[PDB]
């Protein structure tokens, strides 16, 4: 599976 | 047969807390991830919350963010929404619902009554 | 930057005149990933190509597959036109049995 | 033994042209099973081996959700890139993220990855340790100071080391009659007058082999390794030889490394 | 956040006749994640269509749904007197978004 999570972003 | 049971609602001063329940039946609660979704009298449907089905993500509305948990149990094939700091505007009927995808399989609950006055 | 494509035609299977086969141009080494690719028959143009999905190496450099059923036949001559930014002019090359 | 799962994402910039457009692939080993495209007509994750098809509509809803939402991320970051950089916005640009984990024998995990690269240039990867960036320019230390006071690596982390291994595990067990097999090459010698040795290794699952060329037992053109279109892949090395020779053939399902010879 | 704005608010209509409603995305969805609801005034909603254009179990024929990207439509061929009631449109890609609901009603 991809990830679900969320991130800030660069 | 596959239904949703609510239970835990009520009448509650404002600022005070209340939890609500849903008791899953006829599918495999445990698979797919649950919403809780609200609407006032007279009003529109507010989605809430919602959990995934291992209960890693949870999301939440920015009207109730912060104030309001959702958790699931597995095990015992409940949902659960505990609200804090309950405001006059969080009064509505919330449903538990297992819905919102691309199959087609919507699951309401039959409403719980919660207002939050003095 | 900016890498040149290396182009690579072959068939599925050892090529055997009237059987059925598939005709693949393996493209890999690119970047950016802009690319048109064109599989030939006698010169001309094949309507039905099929490709793989675009992904890269190691290297962030970038490959991927054209394949179409053909048959082989002597008389027919195979090929694969494929042009990049980095190509002044589009690069044919011709599918060799032994190759 | 070891088995990998990996996810390659790919997107480009079309000033004027609209959104940028967003390529997504997961691969088990050297099997592609899953695919998102952005220019494609269902804009849903789509199977791409027959494994995969036996998941419930929920799964495919969730993968289509969080790849759109890797997407989203993905579109923000090329802006946010392209004023790190200095660039204008007529160009178009590119961005790549690789992430997977890596599984023993046991089905136990071994190595997680996840690099990043814009225009095809290292951008921002993540440390063996699971805990540290690496950055390859200044504009990707204001990322990696972003990521560290975000704690990114933690959740990274923990997506490498528990969600994608026990679904390693899963695939694996769902196509162990695909993704466990091995492949033995078919292997076959030519040779062409100009004169030319070439050494064919045909058919072989995974891709990796090794063809090497010894004149007596002393080693000495050598195209990569290509895939067949059917699940296997192909590669050949070749010798020009005045008018002694062998050729040597590794591969994991091969029991004994070949040894061939012309004729 | 997705906004999903319904329009008209309101449908004066005759039992016989064609309804027609409308569905605004802010962005593009996938069609596979909007679908539409009818409520009646004492009970829950009721899936009519999901997937932006497939009736649910049992739906009659006369609810039909079409559109694509951000431009949504709930089409009802013939008013029957049991479907003057509420109808929303929602979204499922991120979260859950319902629409202001659309209410039918006699002329
Ligand atoms: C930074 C990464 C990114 O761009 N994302 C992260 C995922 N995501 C997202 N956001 C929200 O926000 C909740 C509310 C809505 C208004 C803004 N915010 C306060 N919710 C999301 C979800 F609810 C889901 C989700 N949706 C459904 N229908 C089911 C399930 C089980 C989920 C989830 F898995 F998350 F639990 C998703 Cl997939 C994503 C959500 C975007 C901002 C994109």
């Amino acid at each position: 599976v991809v990830v679900g999570a969320c991130g800030v972003g660069k | 047969e596959v239904q949703l049971l609510e239970s835990g609602g009520g009448v509650v001063q404002p600022g005070r807390s209340l939890r609500l329940s849903c008791a899953a039946s006829g599918f495999t609660f445990s698979s797919y991830g649950m919403h809780w979704v609200r609407q006032a009298p007279g009003k529109g449907l507010e989605w809430v919350a919602v959990i995934s089905y291992d209960g890693s993500n949870k999301y939440y509305a920015d009207s109730v963010k912060g104030r309001f948990t959702i958790s699931r149990d597995n095990s015992k094939n409940t949902l659960y929404l505990q609200m804090n700091s309950l405001r006059a505007e969080d009064t509505a009927v919330y449903y538990c619902l297992y819905g919102g995808n691309s199959y087609g399989m919507d699951v309401w609950g039959q409403g719980t009554m919660v207002t939050v006055f003095n | 930057i900016q890498r040149t494509p290396k182009i690579q035609v072959y068939s599925r299977h050892p090529a055997e005149n009237g059987k059925s086969n598939f005709l693949n141009c393996y493209v890999s080494g690119f970047h950016p990933s802009d690319i048109e690719v064109d599989l030939l028959k006698n010169g001309e143009r094949i309507e039905k190509v099929e490709h793989s999905d675009l992904s890269f190496s190691k290297d962030w450099s970038f490959y991927l597959l054209y394949y179409t059923e053909f048959t082989p036949t002597e008389k027919d001559e195979y090929a694969c036109r494929v042009n990049h930014v980095t190509l002044s002019q589009p690069k044919i090359v011709k599918w060799d049995r032994d190759m | 033994g070891s088995h990998s799962m990996r996810y390659f994402f790919t997107s480009v910039s079309r000033p004027g042209r609209g959104e940028p457009r967003f390529i997504a692939v997961g691969y088990v080993d050297d099997t592609q099973f899953v695919r998102f495209d952005s220019d494609a007509a269902s804009q849903r994750m789509e199977p791409r081996a027959p494994w995969i098809e036996q998941e419930g509509p929920e799964y495919w809803d969730q993968e289509t959700r969080n790849v759109k939402a890797q997407s989203q991320t993905d579109r923000v970051d090329l802006g946010t890139l392209r004023g790190y950089y200095n660039q204008s916005e007529a160009g178009s640009h590119t961005i790549q993220i690789m992430y997977g984990c890596d599984v023993g024998s046991d089905g136990r995990f071994l190595r997680g990855y996840r690099q990043d690269a814009y225009d095809g240039k290292d951008y921002i990867a993540l440390n063996e340790d699971l805990r540290s960036w690496t950055a390859a320019d200044m504009a990707a230390q204001i990322t990696k100071r972003k990521w560290e006071a975000a704690h990114e690596a933690e959740q990274l982390r923990a997506y490498l080391d528990g969600t994608c291994v026990e679904w390693l595990r899963r695939y694996l067990e769902n196509g162990k009659e695909t993704l466990q097999r091995t492949d033995p090459p078919k292997t076959h010698m030519t040779h062409h007058p100009i004169a030319t040795l070439r050494c064919w290794a045909l058919g072989f699952y995974p891709a990796e082999i090794t063809l090497t060329w010894q004149r007596d037992g002393e080693d000495q053109e050598l195209v990569e390794t290509r895939p067949a279109g059917d699940g296997t892949f192909q590669k050949w090395a070749a010798v020009v030889v005045p008018s002694r020779y062998t050729c040597h053939v590794q591969h994991e399902g091969l029991p004994k490394p070949l040894t061939l010879r012309w004729e | 956040d997705i906004v999903m704005t319904q329009s008209p608010a309101t449908l004066s209509l005759s039992p016989g006749e064609r309804a027609t409603l409308s569905c605004r995305a802010s962005q593009s969805l996938s069609s596979s994640f909007l679908a539409w609801y009818q409520q009646k005034p004492g009970q829950a909603p009721r899936l009519l269509i999901y997937g932006a254009s497939s009736r649910a179990t049992g739906i009659p024929d006369r609810f039909s749904g079409s559109g694509s990207g951000t431009d949504f439509t709930l089409t009802i061929s013939r008013l029957e007197p049991e479907d003057f009631a509420v109808y929303y449109c929602q979204q499922s890609e991120s979260a859950l978004t319902f629409g202001g609901g659309t209410k039918v009603e006699i002329k």
